[PDB]
């Protein structure tokens, strides 16, 4: 149903738009990593405006219609539950390591290759710190 | 005033089952990520801006809701294929399109829907006894009624 | 610009030989006639049609796509109205009316093309169906004795599943078979009286 | 409780075959030999279909991120010679004997697949001509 | 007589049914299947079969005629002849006619996949031999096969029983020449405006 | 007529090394390969298996220069 302006991707595009959509959201948080993070002006859609820099409400407030930013949105806000103070670099370094599956990509490594090395990876940089 | 067909024609000849399958092989693509157990997700949006992601092969024909009627029925038939057995959705779906893909040449080449029909026919009778020979059930042939577990 | 001269009815849509609508009527017809052409047959074939319901239709049967189907040309209405009255009457014959039909409008256009006046054709056409119709009193090979026994009503109703539902003849016929012998009375060799009724027997179908 | 879990699940349906995709490869071999014994339309329609069957395998090898050409050439080669329970190892990328290493599928799950793929695929072909309405 | 609930693939009915007295004059087919198509075609096969079954009454109800064609061709052959006996212009009308009934065998063999070029030529031959005698004899009633595995020709009507009801043939004639007549003599459609 | 069959048939006398023709040597050179493709694999199995098949263009273009129905004619040829 609902088939027209029903939006769809291939493969080689859409392996490349989530990850354009990926460092569109890690642009909105840049800024605001580490104590000296940049206040910004945000306006919510339902009319708060305020200035703050921190990753969290920055996020909460600023809605898109990307459903790829969607999860990193939706993690953002789950993470805020939990400890919060991590969100900004959770999403810089999710981007980063998005950024990167894209080159190993371009490079010929299929997409669960990558997903088991970055868990590799993850489980030895947790084990040595 | 009320038009059935809503002022839309339709052709005839080889062109509408070609469309049809168009249709089908689309539908297989969009289902194939979600095949097996490390098959990739799919983030479906529905119109009341509901989104979920999942690689069953149930939800995604559910809220796929497609409107070909051609391949509306292999949808059917996935979805009573899951509500009867629940395992191979995907997989009945895989194969219909592979099928739809295999059959296009020979469309192509002037071969009528009946002899095709006639020959899957044929070889999924050879397929069921060839799977019924190789079904493996042993109560004391080689093994024990515990052993073989 | 062009002038417009010898119309004086009306700007509504108007055909008249003079422009060959002979042909053009036959022409319309074809479009439903290729349809109908696919479902006779043993090895018949349905169609996918959408209800004004949004839900979907998919039969065998020429009538019930007819049914489904928009009809405009009064050309294509006449048949539609011809199998009609053909089911009404009959209960089965539908596509060999309409395949009928169709074919005798394709010849009777070879025959105009030809330069044969229509009057000639229709009176040829009206003896040649009369002497198809004296003609097929002496075609009989077989006849049903009416002893409404299951084995030769078997005789009669595999044919008519034929063509309706491909592969499964054999089981039908034998339902069909053992629902009629339910309801016929205990008679013989007797064509007068009616004794079997369509509404006799009720369909019901469980997933 | 793991070992209870395999048998249970086992027990619920004694009537199994090789998985990994060593029965539909089984199965294309059978009938692509019935075919080079078969004349007419009906030899190009077998082989369409026991072509078709490798889809399964041929998918789940991707979405693994296997190396499709490689693992069905070596799959081909093993199957086509000594035991029929050669089929697609997902723990390694190789082929091995997946009846000795007790991976497999319901006999009847596979039957019923194979019945509703061939009734659709029959279904949505069984028309060349149609005239559909829109709605 | 008889009122019990009865379970049919795990739906319960009731069923009023009789016994010794007050035998019903009605009867109830249950249809199951796992698809609603399937289950459909079958409803309206079995509502053709009862009502081609009323047909049975005298009015040329039990009479039978060779199927598959054969009766086509047969007619084809019939007409074809009286049209040339036949003088003056209805000549080719009459053979028009005959033509017109060449499609049932050409239907059955295009459904069937099978090669007009051949079975059309075949089905001619076949209806049209030559006997060692003044009245034809053998195998009169060969038919329009389907095959769809293998065979080389037609088989013959007696090998199935392929039979059709001389009224239905008979009756769909009528009404086919009736409309094909009426569209043919509209010369010039006239309508107003609404 | 005898100089002209007596040079076909010299033509054909002075071959002393021929092969039939007629599609015989595609349609055997296609089963061949089909056999031997599945003894290699190694990524060439695939480009075996169509340029055997690529042989019953030949074949196939024959029968339908012929007015026959080539699907059946060369299924009966590959079963031979």
């Amino acid at each position: 149903k609902d088939q027209g302006n029903k939006k769809r991707q291939h493969g080689l595009e859409a392996k490349k738009s989530h990850i354009l959509a990926a460092r569109s959201v890690a642009s909105i948080i840049k800024t605001s990593l580490g104590p000296r993070g940049l206040d910004k002006i945000l306006i919510s859609p339902d009319g708060e405006i305020t200035i703050t820099n921190d990753g969290a409400t920055i996020l909460s407030q600023m809605e898109l219609d990307n459903e790829i930013a969607k999860l990193l949105v939706q993690l953002s806000k789950s993470q805020d539950d939990e400890i919060g103070d991590g969100t900004t670099g959770v999403v810089v370094l999710a981007s980063a390591l998005l950024d990167q599956a894209l080159e190993l990509i371009q490079k010929g490594i299929h997409p669960i290759k990558i997903a088991n090395g970055f868990d590799e990876a993850a489980k030895l940089a947790i084990s040595k710190l | 005033i009320v038009v059935l067909k809503e002022g839309t024609d339709a052709s005839q000849g080889k062109g509408q089952i070609i469309s049809n399958i168009n249709a089908c092989v689309a539908v297989q693509e969009a289902l194939k990520p979600t095949l097996g157990p490390l098959g990739s997700d799919i983030l479906i949006v529905t119109s009341n801006q509901k989104t979920t992601i999942s690689n069953d092969g149930a939800t995604i024909l559910k809220l796929l809701d497609v409107v070909h009627p051609a391949a509306k029925t292999l949808v059917d038939i996935s979805r009573a294929q899951d509500a009867e057995v629940g395992d191979g959705t995907t997989s009945v779906t895989i194969l219909a399109g592979e099928l739809m893909k295999e059959a296009k040449p020979f469309l192509e080449e002037g071969i009528s829907s009946h002899l095709i029909m006639k020959g899957y026919r044929k070889a999924v009778s050879l397929a069921v006894e060839k799977i019924n020979e190789l079904a493996v059930d042993i109560t004391s042939e080689k093994s024990s009624g515990r052993e073989l577990l | 610009q062009n002038p417009n001269a010898g119309l004086f009815k009306q700007g509504y849509n108007s055909y008249s030989n003079a422009d060959g609508q002979i042909i053009k009527s036959i022409a319309a017809i074809r479009e439903l006639h290729q349809m109908c052409l696919t479902s006779m047959g043993p090895c018949g074939r349905n169609k996918i049609i959408v209800n004004h319901l949004g839900k979907i239709i998919i039969t065998n049967d020429a009538a019930t796509m007819l049914r489904e189907l928009d009809i405009v040309h009064p050309a294509v209405k006449v048949l539609v109205m011809a199998t009609e009255q053909q089911k009404i009457d009959m209960g089965d014959g539908t596509n060999l009316v309409m395949i009928l039909a169709g074919e005798l409008l394709n010849v009777s256009e070879k025959l105009i093309s030809m330069g044969l006046s229509a009057v000639e054709i229709i009176q040829g056409y009206n003896m040649a169906r009369k002497f198809t119709l004296k003609e097929l009193d002496e075609m009989v090979v077989g006849e049903i004795t009416d002893k409404n026994d299951k084995n030769e009503l078997l005789k009669m109703i595999k044919p008519v599943i034929s063509s309706k539902k491909y592969g499964s003849e054999d089981i039908l016929s034998e339902l069909v078979s053992e629902a009629v012998s339910h309801v016929l009375p205990v008679a013989q060799q007797a064509g007068e009286i009616p004794y079997f009724n369509v509404d006799s027997i009720r369909v019901v179908k469980i997933m | 409780h793991d070992a209870i879990m395999i048998v249970k699940r086992a027990l619920q349906n004694k009537l199994i075959v090789a998985g990994g995709g060593a029965t539909e490869m089984e199965v294309s071999k059978c009938l692509r030999d019935y075919s080079k014994t078969i004349a007419g339309k009906q030899q190009m329609i077998i082989n369409a279909f026991a072509k078709a069957l490798e889809v399964i395998p041929r998918q789940l090898c991707e979405n693994a991120g296997f190396d499709a050409i490689e693992i069905l050439n070596k799959l081909r080669l093993a199957h086509s010679k000594g035991e029929k329970w050669y089929g697609v190892v997902f723990e390694t990328e190789n082929i091995g004997d997946n009846f000795a290493k007790f991976v497999w599928e319901p006999a009847l799950v596979k039957i019923n697949a194979l019945n509703s793929a061939t009734e659709a695929t029959n279904l949505i072909l069984s028309v060349d001509e149609t005239i559909t309405n829109k709605g | 007589e008889t009122v019990k609930t009865m379970e049919i693939g795990g739906d319960r009915v009731t069923v009023f049914k009789q016994e010794q007295g007050e035998i019903s004059r009605t009867s109830t087919i249950i249809l199951r299947g796992a698809t609603q198509n399937n289950l459909d075609d079958i409803e309206r096969a079995i509502d053709d079969g009862v009502a081609a079954v009323k047909g049975l009454m005298k009015p040329s109800g039990g009479k039978l005629l060779p199927g598959a064609g054969a009766t086509e061709i047969e007619l084809i052959s019939r007409i074809t002849k009286y049209g040339e006996r036949t003088p003056g212009l209805l000549q080719l009308a009459i053979k028009q006619f005959a033509v017109a009934f060449e499609v049932v065998p050409r239907t059955l063999a295009e459904t069937a996949g099978l090669d007009v070029n051949e079975v059309l030529p075949n089905l001619y031959a076949a209806h049209n031999v030559t006997e060692p005698g003044a009245v034809k004899t053998d195998h009169l009633y060969k038919g329009v096969d389907i095959d769809g595995e293998s065979d080389e020709g037609v088989k013959d009507i007696r090998e199935e029983n392929i039979y059709d009801m001389l009224a239905t043939k008979k009756f769909a004639i009528n009404v086919a020449t009736e409309a094909a007549t009426t569209v043919l003599s509209i010369d010039q459609i006239i309508m107003a405006k609404k | 007529s005898l100089h002209d069959s007596l040079s076909v048939v010299k033509r054909t006398l002075e071959s002393g090394n021929v092969v039939p023709g007629g599609g015989c040597v595609e349609a055997a050179l296609n089963i061949y390969l089909d056999n031997f493709a599945t003894t290699v694999g190694s990524r060439e199995q695939l480009a075996i298996a169509e340029f055997a098949a690529a042989l019953l263009i030949i074949p196939k273009t024959l029968a339908v220069n012929a007015a026959k129905d080539s699907s059946e004619l060369v299924a009966k040829l590959r079963s031979y």
